[PDB]
């Protein structure tokens, strides 16, 4: 009897945390967000190169996509015990690679330490890349 | 595709706001009237493609009104928003469909009740009941909280592709390119870093 | 070159028109923006009026012709009475040719619908000021046009809706209620031809666009025609058989049947109601054989979204809802009525089951209305039982969460009737659900969600024997479902749900003192899983039943040694160790709510002592340290430890209110202490660092010390039952403690906290320290106005503190304002005025409170120099700065509370209530009454305002207003035919005679 008729699947998840993620206006001298929801740290299993992914809540609509360049540094925010801001270089969430300083906020101090700390070990995994 | 869509309802009631956050992710804290209308395109990727709304977002206020219904001009779809927190805006919601629907005979339309973040909601759940005889979609949003920040749009995309099952999917991500520090940048990168981590983040108080 | 169209010295370019017009509505980024910029100050330019004839006839572009009547629009709503008549009339004729020329061009007519519509709209604007003092034949030339031609005939039932819309729907807020009345006595008087016109259209028949246009005026015409049009005439036959057959007509005729079904009807009329009975019978025939059967699946049509299925079936809901909230009773009685009536709910029943929320909303509505009904009226159950059953796994399977207050309570309320209506049938649903989340058939975790909700929402419907059964049941049958399940997000899910429908059942928690200890036991278990949200239910379920079974918690229960409150807190530090600081905090709350049941105080106030144990040696240990060492104070940890004990206090406060004050008299003076501790750090720091400081981790925990000190003596102070004790003990170290640092930090620094506490302090003592209540104002007053006055945006919070404070001190207080320096005083009527002029509501409304309570305080001291100073000084500014309000059209939310003050100005004059001339000599004979006085000074006032009035405009408006001055109602009727007046030029001043 005859019967009725997102580029990432290539991608290990080495870490996962929501997060809310802004960038700095020089113009308005101000941070403006960019998005909320799961900041991803993808190892792609072709170039073992570890990339930010960060999509917002709801739309899932790219608000992060950068390598972790071992070149960058995580620094702290003057208001804040729970965020990093760091200079990105060439971020291409909205399609044109565009040079970005990032600021990116955690539900709590311990989350942006094991950020910092996974930060770190893709730098690391870049480096020897 | 790609569909004209039209935003009106009282000054102040979150419309420039809630496209702000759906084009560029931020949550603007200033009232900045808009002056008649401003027009943004807004991509959503779809389980059936990307689908395109061409938004114009319309002055709320009487003196910044311009053109008025003349923004309302082949429309294909609208949201009409009031602020639960302001009684006046609720009352206007009739005047807003009115021109609207004279303009724009057989459009979907959503009413979007905003800022139901805010503890003191005045607009009660039980008062808003317009959009029932006039076959209006009702979502409570808010542009500050996304709550139900994409329902409106969902809902559009829906009623303008003909197609009840269509989802919002995750947006292609390509892989990313390697950077090459320029040295004559360094001294510029140090500066901007230097006022940014000096800038306070706002909102240190939310959840993140 | 766009901005060619903007030199009105030259002649128009219609052509450079287009451009812009079609580079606005169709180009893109940059060209769209300037050409938007263009026509938007081509449309404003005053003279583009004149232009309209000329962009009409000449442009071939639809929108250039739109905007082009736009403009027109403009000038026939504002300043059309300022036309000499020949003019009125060639623009009057100008736009009925062009409308017939339309309509008479099949081509036009099919492809300009919204230039046509827009056309008819400009027509209605000119019938609003001509129609019908100067154009008597308008109606029997459309009755009579209407013959000539089907396109002209349609497009004047656009017209007519348009008419009805402008006169009867939306004429309230857009016309003096004269000029609204004249229009409807105008339609009332012709509408016998309307109808007439209507009716043979809707016989004769044939064109379906034609039919649909006269079928959307009669739903306009519905809003406010006399019943008989439609019982009277063969009207109700042809909507509910002809009309509901074709698929065309049949959206617009149901809305026009439901609207039929709101008519006021003769009530006590046989021939009425068998007509009532059958055009609903009529139009459910035609559904069931044209549309759909009974037995029909709508949430499959409704969710399958084909043509206009989703609003005909709202549409079908609203009709079926709308009628039978009125008529049911029309069918219950007569047993050859009853398939009709079980029929009409069977398609509700269905109708509910659709996935639309909004849909679900407005059936609920109708069930709520049913059921409450069958609930209390005689012989009326036995009819509706197998709806009912329906319609308990209708409510069930779509129980909502109780943070859906609204949706929750209007579900709750109908599965509370339909228990009490049948309960057998209630229980036996819930139980073979649950049966079918343990077989696995209907497992998941929203439905075992909605099902626990559904189960909690009957809670003190059945007997307390049927109730005890039941929850045995469930619960047993919740506890086996946890079991079965695999991994703890399944186990944590259902664990969740138990320990929700436990909570709902208090009546069984307190008959069954052995499980209630249990539950808490368990509670407390589930306070050590670090499993996501389980600590927080466990928390939120403690409180809930503390807060229904605390009696249980107080009294030595029969076989234990102790009341359980005793034996909570000698273990607390184990059962907290590993919640949050919000969790300890609710705990702890929690506990509170307990120790207020003993009425005991010795002990009450040992059961408090005991429950804060912890913090108090937390406490004694940082304070002991701290003063010895100030510097321990910078450390993060012990900056977080202070917070969380003030917040501890705080929680505890909340729940024992005047019951806390021996554990508030345990900390004051320390916490005051600290509180001066911890302000130095935050003004060094911000010295040190600058402004951002503020923003710093360190500087933000300090200032949440301060503000839980000030949340702590707020909370205590708001419910103090002994206020000696609160002048005597609290006031003065609060006072000296916060005051001074308040007005002697940098605006950035000062917490808003600080004017709430003190709103707070003067609410419930003011009365008893008046040099207190003076001390606020000189440390709060000037240096919070100079926050607030320079915009109206900076420091939101201080504002609404800011005036909160200066209405209780208004209210509780008034001497301190009679203290206030001359200056100062006038300060305080420019920050009354200020708020007056905020759009913010809740400053706004406060400054019209703190006036209209200014005056009334005024008055209370009657004829004494103060008062007569205060009247010399400040009246006319009180008058004028609530006029400027009123008529600003920034300040509409304000509007009741405007009139209600500027009545209260006026009244005073009216009544001779003011001692002194409010004129200042030899400005007006020195004889003169204030009333001839006012009126001069309000005339002048208006007519500089509002240039365009004329002088009989406004006399006419101040007789009426000072006539009406002891009616709010009709007084505030006067200022919206005023506000109406003020848009456009020739008002006419006989509107303010309106009764
Ligand atoms: C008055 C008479 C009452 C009777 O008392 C009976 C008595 N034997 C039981 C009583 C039991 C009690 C009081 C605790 C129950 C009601 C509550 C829960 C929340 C049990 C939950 C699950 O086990 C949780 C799961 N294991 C935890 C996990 O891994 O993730 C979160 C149960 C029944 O026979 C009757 C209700
Ligand atoms: N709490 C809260 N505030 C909001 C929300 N959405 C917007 N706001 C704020 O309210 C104001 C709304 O400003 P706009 O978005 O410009 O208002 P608008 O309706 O576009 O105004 P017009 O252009 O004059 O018609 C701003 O201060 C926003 O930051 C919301 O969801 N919640
Ligand atoms: N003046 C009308 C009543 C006006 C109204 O009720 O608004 C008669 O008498
Ligand atoms: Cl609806
Ligand atoms: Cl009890
Ligand atoms: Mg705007």
């Amino acid at each position: 009897f005859e019967p009725v008729v997102t580029m990432e699947e290539d991608e290990e998840v080495l870490y996962k945390v929501r997060a809310k993620l802004f960038r700095f206006d020089a113009d308005a001298k101000e941070w403006k967000e960019r998005g909320t929801g799961d900041c991803k740290f993808l190892k792609n299993k072709k170039t073992n190169k570890v990339r930010i992914l960060m999509r917002r809540d709801k739309t899932l609509k790219i608000c992060a996509n950068h390598i972790i360049a071992p070149e960058y540094t995580l620094k702290p925010n003057v208001g804040s015990d729970r965020s990093w801001v760091y200079a990105c270089t060439a971020d291409i969430a909205e399609g044109e690679a565009e040079a970005f300083t990032f600021a990116i906020r955690f539900g709590s101090k311990e989350n942006a330490d094991k950020f910092k700390e996974e930060f770190e070990k893709a730098q690391e995994i870049n480096k020897k890349a | 595709v790609q569909f004209k869509l039209v935003l009106v309802g009282d000054g102040g009631t979150g419309k420039t706001t809630f496209v702000k956050r759906h084009l560029t992710g931020e949550f603007e804290k200033k009232y900045v009237a808009t002056l008649g209308v401003e027009v943004h395109p807004l991509v959503f990727h779809t389980n059936r493609g990307p689908i395109k709304f061409n938004v114009w977002d319309t002055a709320g206020l009487e003196k910044f009104g311009g053109l008025r219904d003349g923004y309302y001009i082949q429309a294909q779809c609208a949201i009409i928003m009031f602020d639960v927190t302001s009684r006046v805006t609720y009352k206007n919601v009739p005047n807003w469909h009115r021109d609207l629907v004279r303009v724009c005979e057989n459009i979907p339309i959503v009413l979007c009740g905003n800022k139901v973040d805010i503890k003191d909601r005045k607009v009660k759940a039980k008062s808003i009941v317009f959009h029932r005889k006039k076959n209006l979609q009702y979502y409570d949003i808010s542009a500050k909280s996304n709550y139900n920040f994409e329902k409106p749009f969902l809902w559009l995309a829906r009623k303008l592709i003909g197609d009840p099952n269509l989802e919002f999917v995750a947006m292609p991500a390509a892989a990313p390119p390697e950077v090459v520090m320029d040295p004559a940048l360094a001294a510029q990168y140090e500066h901007d870093l230097e006022v940014a981590q000096t800038t306070a983040l706002p909102d240190e108080d939310d959840d993140l | 070159s766009m901005e060619g169209i903007l030199d009105f010295s030259n002649d128009l370019d219609i052509a450079l028109l287009d451009q812009v017009v079609s580079t606005f509505y169709q180009g893109e980024g940059v060209q769209q923006k300037q050409a938007q910029e263009i026509l938007t100050k081509f449309q404003d330019n005053p003279d583009a009026w004149e232009k309209v004839d000329q962009i009409l006839q000449f442009s071939t572009n639809p929108q250039s012709k739109f905007i082009a009547l736009s403009i027109l629009d403009k000038l026939i709503t504002r300043k059309w009475k300022l036309l000499p008549n020949d003019h009125r009339i060639g623009i009057r004729n100008f736009v009925v040719g062009m409308i017939i020329s339309m309509c008479q061009d099949d081509e036009v007519f099919k492809t300009q619908k919204n230039l046509i519509n827009k056309s008819d709209l400009t027509l209605v604007q000119i019938l609003k000021q001509e129609w019908p003092q100067n154009w008597p034949e308008f109606i029997p030339e459309l009755i009579g046009s209407s013959s000539s031609s089907v396109n002209v005939c349609e497009n004047n039932m656009i017209v007519l809706k348009l008419l009805s819309e402008e006169v009867f729907d939306f004429s309230a807020e857009q016309m003096t209620q004269a000029k609204a009345l004249h229009l409807k006595n105008s339609m009332s008087k012709e509408f016998e031809q309307i109808f007439k016109l209507c009716f043979q259209v809707l016989e004769q028949g044939s064109s379906s666009s034609l039919i649909v246009a006269t079928l959307e005026s009669l739903l306009r015409y519905l809003h406010w025609i006399p019943y008989r049009y439609i019982y009277e005439t063969n009207i109700l036959e042809l909507l509910s058989t002809k009309f509901m057959t074709s698929p065309d007509t049949r959206a617009i005729t149901l809305k026009c049947l439901t609207e039929v079904s709101n008519l006021k009807i003769p009530q006590d009329n046989d021939l009425i109601k068998r007509q009532t009975v059958l055009f609903f019978q009529n139009t459910l025939q035609q559904i069931a054989t044209s549309v759909m059967p009974v037995t029909a699946d709508l949430k499959a049509t409704y969710a399958n979204a084909n043509g206009n299925d989703q609003s005909f079936l709202q549409d079908l809901a609203m009709f079926l809802t709308t009628y039978l909230a009125r008529n049911r009773a029309l069918l219950e009685s007569d047993e050859s009525l009853r398939e009709l009536l079980l029929n009409a709910h069977q398609y509700l029943i269905q109708l509910s089951k659709i996935e639309e929320r909004e849909l679900f909303k407005t059936t609920l509505d109708y069930w709520h209305n049913l059921v409450a009904d069958l609930f209390y009226e005689p012989l009326k159950k036995h009819i509706y039982e197998e709806i009912c059953s329906q319609l308990r796994l209708v409510i069930i399977e779509n129980m909502v969460r109780p943070e859906e207050i609204q949706l929750y309570k209007s579900e709750r309320e109908v599965l509370v009737y339909l228990t009490h209506l049948n309960v057998i049938d209630t229980e036996e649903i819930m139980i073979s659900k649950l049966a079918r989340q343990i077989d696995g058939s209907e497992w998941s975790w929203h439905n075992i969600n909605t099902l626990s909700w559904a189960i909690g929402s009957i809670s003190g419907t059945m007997s307390e024997d049927t109730e005890k059964r039941f929850v045995v049941t469930v619960i047993k049958d919740l506890l086996g479902l946890c079991e079965q399940k695999r991994g703890k997000d399944n186990k944590a899910v259902v664990a969740r749900d138990i320990m929700y429908v436990v909570g709902e059942y208090p009546r069984f928690l307190k008959a069954h003192w052995n499980f209630l200890r249990t539950v808490i036991l368990k509670l407390f278990e589930f306070m050590h899983e670090t499993h996501e949200g389980v600590q927080d239910m466990a928390c939120d379920t403690f409180i809930k039943i503390v807060q229904k079974c605390k009696y249980h918690f107080v009294i030595q229960q029969p076989r234990e040694s102790e009341p359980f409150i005793q034996t909570i807190i000698r273990d607390i530090q184990k059962t907290t160790a590993d919640l949050q600081p919000q969790q300890v905090h609710t705990f702890y709350k929690a506990c509170g709510i307990i120790i207020s049941e003993e009425r005991s105080v010795a002990e009450r106030n040992r059961l408090l002592s005991d429950l804060m144990q912890l913090p108090n040696m937390a406490w004694d240990t940082i304070v002991e340290q701290s003063t010895a060492n100030p510097t321990l104070l910078l450390d993060s940890e012990t900056v977080k430890i202070i917070a969380n004990i003030i917040k501890t206090n705080v929680a505890v406060c909340t729940s024992m209110g005047a019951d806390f004050y021996p554990q508030l008299g345990h900390i004051y003076y320390n916490m005051l202490q600290l509180y001066r501790a911890v302000s130095s750090m935050i003004s060094t720091q911000v010295a040190a660092e600058g402004l951002i400081a503020t923003k710093t981790p360190k500087v933000r925990g300090l200032r949440t010390i301060k503000k839980e000190i000030l949340k702590l003596v707020e909370t205590y102070i708001s419910k103090a039952r002994n206020l000696d004790d609160v002048v005597k003990v609290l006031v003065e170290p609060l006072l000296n403690a916060v005051l001074e640092d308040y007005m002697n930090n940098v605006p950035d620094a000062r917490d808003a906290e600080v004017l709430n506490c003190m709103t707070t302090v003067v609410e419930k003592v003011g009365h008893m320290i008046p040099q207190g209540v003076i001390l606020i104002l000189q440390s709060v007053f000037e240096c919070t106005l100079d926050m607030i006055n320079k915009d109206f945006t900076e420091y939101p919070e201080h504002r609404v503190e800011f005036y909160k404070l200066l209405k209780v001190i208004n209210e509780k207080s008034f001497a301190a304002f009679l203290e206030l320096p001359p200056a100062a005083f006038k300060l305080f009527v420019d920050a009354i005025c200020w708020a007056f002029k905020h759009n913010n509501r809740d400053v706004e409304v406060n400054g019209l409170q703190i006036a209209l309570d200014l005056v009334k305080n005024i008055e209370r001291m009657g004829n004494v120099p103060f008062a007569n100073e205060f009247h010399k000084n400040y009246f006319f500014i009180f008058v004028s700065e609530t006029f400027f309000v009123l008529t600003d059209s920034d300040h509409k939310s304000g509007f009741s509370k405007q009139a209600l003050l500027l009545m209260k100005l006026i009244s005073l004059v009216y009544d001779n209530k003011i001692s002194v001339p409010l004129y200042q000599e030899a400005e007006v004979p020195q004889g003169t009454s204030n009333q001839v006085y006012l009126s001069q000074y309000l005339a002048n006032m208006l007519s500089n305002a509002f240039p365009h009035l004329t002088s009989e405009q406004i006399a006419s408006f101040l007789s009426a207003l000072t006539k009406q001055c002891k009616d709010l109602v009709v007084f505030k009727g006067t200022l919206r035919d005023f506000l109406v007046q003020i848009k456009e030029v020739g008002g006419d001043p006989t509107d303010y005679l309106f009764a």
